[PDB]
């Protein structure tokens, strides 16, 4: 495995840092296998096939939206089903309140998980479209996705 | 110091030969880097050997 | 890294009334307390844990037992 | 207020992208990703 001479890596100033214009803290992570760095990006190929990627991303976003809507519909149907056997008996508001709270929390979780997935997808797309050489990717999952 | 380098440099050659998972290979590469660094300048980056 | 002592007091289990009751003599104490953005013991504990041990992710039990073993054991 | 909160989530996310200059800490923090296997998945593998 190639190794970098310590003298030029960090010497106050860092000769490699000045040569490539990477901060020593960022350059340190690359050398010691802490974060990935982009060596080359194909701009010409990306431009010739950019709209297709936009459509392929939009289809996935729409699929996520449809799945979230279906999950919300199913959970709402369950909510309306659990109010039939609990309203026949003349109980107090506590018996009804628990179901209402559980359903509301389920709706909130179903919505926010989908929102997080959409945000992650948008982050992936934005990182890809702005990708440039000498760019440090610190997240392993994001790099695998890319 | 030299000995350590050689040792690690040998272990890597084995790990790559039998196709170890990327995590172990990366760890071995990092160890080799640190060993070479300490050989040239001990105690510069991390705790001295 | 340095930080206001009010966060340390909050993490130790002090609400934002006992600090005023005890340290009402001085003015720098009130300046620090007012300037302190953190609110509540839980808020201070998370920041203290993040700063002292940024590597591992914060948790509840570990954050609560952090200062206990650090000095009082 | 210390669960599924935007403040806690930010802290947890930031704690993962830490340099961890110490080599031993870097390795230990990395091998914790994969969860432990039970008896049956070992046989399956």
């Amino acid at each position: 495995a190639p190794v970098t001479h310590i003298w030029y890596f960090k010497g106050v100033p860092s000769r490699l840092g000045y040569l490539l214009d990477l901060a020593p803290k960022d350059l340190e992570k690359i050398i010691y296998f802490a974060a990935y760095v982009i060596t080359s990006v194909d701009d010409e190929m990306r431009h010739n096939e950019l709209s297709t990627l936009e459509a392929e991303m939009a289809v996935e976003k729409k699929a996520v939206e449809d799945q979230r809507d279906a999950d919300l519909e199913a959970r709402a149907q369950k909510l309306e089903a659990d109010l039939a056997e609990l309203e026949a008996e003349g109980a107090k508001s506590d018996v009804r309140r628990k179901v209402r709270d559980s359903g509301e929390r389920e709706m909130r979780q179903l919505r926010d998980r989908a929102q997080r997935e959409l945000d992650r997808l948008d982050e992936i797309w934005n990182t890809f479209t702005k990708l440039a050489p000498k760019q440090l990717i610190v997240d392993e999952v994001l790099y695998r996705e890319l | 110091l030299y000995r350590r380098v050689i040792n690690r440099n040998n272990r890597l050659k084995r790990l790559i030969d039998l196709g170890a998972p990327e995590i172990i290979v990366n760890n071995e590469k990092r160890m080799l880097q640190e060993s070479v660094d300490a050989l040239f300048d001990n105690g510069r980056r991390g705790r001295p050997v | 890294r340095r930080q206001p002592v009010t966060v340390l007091l909050k993490a130790l289990g002090w609400t934002n009334e006992q600090i005023v009751e005890r340290f009402g003599f001085s003015e720098i104490m009130m300046g620090t307390l007012e300037k302190d953005t953190t609110s509540g013991t839980d808020e201070a504990l998370l920041d203290i844990y993040r700063k002292l041990r940024p590597g591992e992710p914060p948790t509840k039990e570990s954050a609560q037992t952090l200062l206990e073993n650090l000095f009082f054991k | 207020d210390e669960e599924e909160s935007e403040a806690l989530r930010q802290a947890r996310k930031d704690a993962e992208l830490t340099a961890s200059a110490d080599s031993v800490r870097a390795y230990l923090k990395q091998i914790g990703k994969v969860a432990l296997l039970n008896a049956e998945e070992e046989v399956e593998l």
